């Protein structure tokens, strides 16, 4: 049906080594690793048929592909530079005839300074009584600020019931102070509900992804790791 | 058997890859000096009769125990067989020099020779002595340094082919 | 591997003779022709993907019936295997040009082709139409020189005649 | 090796136009791609010198003329995305992509009710407005975020406007732009 690869996200610092692994479940035999840069331009980085490299687009020797099985294709990157920050895409298709089936893709972020990451602050407002009494509709708003990077997925769970209708997350952020080093990026989300649901007596969960156990976090600042903070709102 | 060209192909088959530019350039050097290779080989063949009698008589003189009663070159039947098979070894060396690969020497003459020489009681110490004389004679003929026999040939170097002949005769001595 | 060198060595070996002038005359012929053949092998090596991929398309254009269910090439896995065989044949033709004879063709693709294709129900005219189209594009001197085209077309006519 | 003109084309529903992707060398086949808001590419077309229809679109390819065309008709809201044309031109080995085209569709409002209410901030919804007005430096305005009630089939474009300075209120959020005269005061 589709191609799935792990890990979903990975952020590291300068000098670290990264490796994304892709696996595909179809009867395909040729995989590609597309390196789409910050300009959303897709340029082929590696292609592997079975066990033999078939495409080398003047790739520097630092990038080294390691393939074990025809369903596996890894990439080990040494001497990683900040300028190599890009989104990496895994593809699979038959070598001669057939269309290419793509996967979700992985985003890689390299930090100039590792001390520029801070925990987010989340605040949820209450529906206005005048708005609900005038327009017969209530809309909830959740806001997250002071977070990094953009590795968030917002879901709303209404009393333990999974819902896939009425969710809207901003595609792109807005820069506040251009040329002022690395400006803060934030995105807002909105929740439109029915009058009956709000009238008859719900949690904005902001997923966070950062460093892993393979990186040394020995700094004085508290580690902004995932924890359980629960808020309620009607 | 396999020649110089066919050895390149067999190697490229094991990886299921076309003959690359790097391997093709190696063949082009083989072809460019192909006149030298025939020029070498003709020198060996033209003196094949005297090379063998150099070896067999030379091996006997340093080891007189071969022609003593009970030796393995005592009668005329054994002496004739020593000359016959010693010439066969030289014949297959010229095939290897002509073809440019030692596969023909290993497959058709050197395969199973050691186990046969044990059955007949042929000494291995004396056999390798006779072969090592043949290598010294062929190399001296190849480089055109024979004391009493000169052949007119355009000036040049043949260290590449003399090293080729020396290694082929070393394969025979190492097998048995 | 039949070639110029092995044919004469095998002929001399059977008679128990040293390589004479007749045998050294045959190898001299290889030196003259090796210039032309090794240009054709270089051209094919750097463009095998384009030749093979267009050759397979001409086969399926001439015989659309291979697409029907119950025939060879009735699914996408089968159709890929059809192109893979043409690559194998175009690979051995590259071997034939380098070796200089019909050696690699005879002992690796032609020897048991009659029994294998009959057992697997692969029509022989599908492979013939693949090589006829390739032999028709071949033009001089844009693709290769005058002598290289003769050497390349010679190997292709050998393959077709075995499938005829 | 692909030239695309114009870069972007925003068409109203019912207006007729076409999308073109041009190539310099012979191409066996072209793959058309759709990029969603998450950024994932979903395969749209896959044809080799032929015509394929899917919904309200149609594509074509002429090998002798080295071009491909794409036609759109009666654009729907769900068809928002980024258009990408990829060709297997060159040595018939690698896929080359174009620049891309972005298209967005706005909904029809049956009854506009422009009004702004003030919501108390513990420790401002500009909805029901006209889509003919565009927004741009120092103003913190986010992009229009689309909502759709699939039960009642009610669509609306709504936006949020906030700031850090306490001297600014939600009443004059659309101050730098040209606000319509339809503004209602309490
Ligand atoms: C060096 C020797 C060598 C070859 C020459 C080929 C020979 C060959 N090809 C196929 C593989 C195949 N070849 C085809 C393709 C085709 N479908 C069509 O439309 C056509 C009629 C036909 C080619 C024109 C099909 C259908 C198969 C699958 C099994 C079969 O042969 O029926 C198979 C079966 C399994 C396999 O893939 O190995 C074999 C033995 N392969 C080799 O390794
Ligand atoms: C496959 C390769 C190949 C060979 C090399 C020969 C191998 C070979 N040589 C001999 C034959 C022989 N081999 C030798 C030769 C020697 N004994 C000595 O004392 C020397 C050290 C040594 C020099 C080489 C002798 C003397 C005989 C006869 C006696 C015997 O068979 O042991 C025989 C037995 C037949 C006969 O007696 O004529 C055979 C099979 N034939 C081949 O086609
Ligand atoms: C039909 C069979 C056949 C042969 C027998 C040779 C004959 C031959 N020999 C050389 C000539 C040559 N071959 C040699 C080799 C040698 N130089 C030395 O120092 C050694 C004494 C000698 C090897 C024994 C060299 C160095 C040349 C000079 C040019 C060259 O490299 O070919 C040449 C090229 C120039 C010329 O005509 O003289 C030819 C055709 N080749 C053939 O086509
Ligand atoms: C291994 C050997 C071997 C080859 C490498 C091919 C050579 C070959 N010829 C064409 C095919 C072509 N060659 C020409 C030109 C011509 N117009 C014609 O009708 C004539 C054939 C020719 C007269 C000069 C053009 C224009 C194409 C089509 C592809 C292109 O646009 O270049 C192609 C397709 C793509 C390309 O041009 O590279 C190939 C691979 N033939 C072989 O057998
Ligand atoms: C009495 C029993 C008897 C012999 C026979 C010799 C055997 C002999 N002569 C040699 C050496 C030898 N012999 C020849 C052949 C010969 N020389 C020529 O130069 C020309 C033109 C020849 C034609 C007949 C060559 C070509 C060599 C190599 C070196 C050389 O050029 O002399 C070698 C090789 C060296 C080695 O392997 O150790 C030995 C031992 N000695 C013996 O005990």
């Amino acid at each position: 049906t589709a191609v799935f690869q792990t890990p979903n996200y990975h952020v590291t610092q300068v000098g670290n080594e990264v490796s994304f692994n892709c696996k595909q479940t179809l009867g395909h035999d040729t995989m590609y690793w597309y390196k789409q840069d910050s300009k959303k331009l897709l340029k082929i980085m590696f292609s592997y048929n079975n066990k033999q490299l078939i495409v080398n687009e003047t790739v520097p020797r630092r990038f080294s592909p390691q393939s074990s099985d025809k369903a596996h294709l890894n990439l080990r990157i040494k001497s990683v530079e900040p300028e190599d920050s890009a989104v990496y895409l895994c593809a699979s298709s038959f070598r001669w005839v057939g269309e290419q089936y793509f996967g979700p893709g992985t985003r890689l972020t390299v930090l100039e300074d590792l001390k520029n990451v801070f925990p987010p602050e989340v605040a949820v407002f209450e529906p206005s009584a005048a708005a609900a009494s005038h327009t017969q509709k209530a809309t909830l708003v959740c806001l997250a600020t002071g977070f990094y990077p953009d590795h968030v997925e917002l879901s709303w769970w209404v009393n333990g019931k999974e819902v896939h209708s009425g969710v809207c997350t901003d595609p792109q952020p807005l820069k506040e102070q251009p040329a002022l080093n690395d400006s803060r990026y934030a995105l807002s989300s909105r929740l439109r509900v029915s009058a009956t649901f709000w009238q008859n007596p719900f949690r904005c969960q902001v997923q966070f992804y950062g460093l892993s156990e393979n990186d040394e976090w020995t700094q004085d600042r508290a580690k902004p790791v995932t924890q359980i903070v629960s808020a309620e709102a009607w | 058997m396999l020649d110089a060209f066919s050895r390149v192909v067999v190697n490229s088959d094991s990886k299921a890859a076309y003959v690359s530019g790097s391997d093709l350039q190696a063949l082009k050097t083989f072809i460019a000096d192909g006149n030298k290779r025939l020029d070498a080989v003709n020198s060996i063949v033209s003196n094949a009769s005297c090379i063998v009698s150099d070896a067999v008589s030379g091996m006997i003189c340093e080891n007189p125990g071969l022609i003593a009663p009970g030796g393995n070159c005592y009668t005329n039947r054994r002496m004739a067989a020593c000359l016959r098979d010693g010439e066969i070894i030289l014949r297959y060396t010229s095939y290897a020099l002509l073809a440019g690969d030692s596969s023909v020497l290993e497959d058709r003459c050197l395969n199973g020779l050691k186990e046969t020489y044990i059955a007949l009681g042929v000494p291995t110490n004396s056999t390798v002595r006779a072969v090592s004389i043949m290598k010294s004679s062929a190399v001296a003929f190849i480089s055109n340094t024979a004391s009493q026999r000169k052949m007119a040939t355009a000036d040049g170097d043949c260290s590449a082919l003399s090293s080729e002949v020396a290694s082929y005769c070393d394969k025979v001595s190492a097998a048995i | 591997m039949k070639s110029v060198i092995t044919t004469t060595i095998s002929a001399a070996d059977a008679a128990g003779r040293f390589p004479s002038s007749s045998d050294l005359e045959s190898v001299q012929g290889n030196i003259q022709r090796a210039a032309s053949r090794l240009e054709a092998a270089e051209k094919l090596a750097g463009n095998h993907e384009a030749v093979v991929k267009e050759a397979g398309d001409a086969c399926f254009a001439k015989y659309p019936y291979l697409k029907n269910p119950g025939e060879a090439g009735d699914s996408q896995e089968k159709i890929n295997k059809c192109y893979r065989d043409i690559d194998h044949y175009m690979r051995l033709i590259n071997y034939s040009l380098v070796v200089g004879g019909t050696g690699p063709l005879d002992e690796w693709c032609i020897a048991g082709a009659r029994e294998v294709y009959r057992a697997l129900n692969l029509p022989g005219s599908s492979y013939i139409a693949a090589f006829v189209f390739t032999r028709d594009r071949l033009c001089v001197p844009r693709d290769m020189s005058a002598q290289a085209a003769v050497e390349f077309s010679g190997a292709l006519d050998y393959v077709i005649n075995s499938l005829c | 090796q692909v030239e695309q003109s114009p870069s972007a084309l925003s068409l109203h529903e019912g207006t007729s136009s076409a999308l073109r992707c041009n190539f310099t060398t012979t191409t066996r086949s072209v793959q058309w791609f759709r990029q969603n808001s998450r950024g994932s590419l979903i395969n749209l077309f896959y044809l080799a010198s032929g015509t394929k229809e899917n919904g309200r679109l149609k594509s074509a390819f002429d090998s002798k003329e080295l071009y491909s065309t794409l036609h759109i008709r009666d654009a729907q809201l769900e068809d928002s995305g980024t258009y990408f044309c990829a060709a297997e031109a060159g040595s018939f080995n690698k896929l080359t992509f174009g620049a891309g085209t972005r298209l967005a569709v706005s909904p029809y409002i049956q009854n506009p009710d422009p009004a702004v209410y003030q919501l108390r901030d513990s420790k401002c919804l500009f909805t029901d407005f006209d889509s003919q007005t565009n927004v741009s430096s120092d103003v913190y305005i986010t992009d229009k975020c689309v909502l759709d009630m699939r039960s009642m089939d009610f669509k609306s474009n709504s936006a949020v406007a906030w700031s850090n300075k306490s001297d600014f209120a939600c009443a004059n959020a659309f101050n730098n732009s040209i606000i319509p005269e339809d503004t209602f005061f309490p």
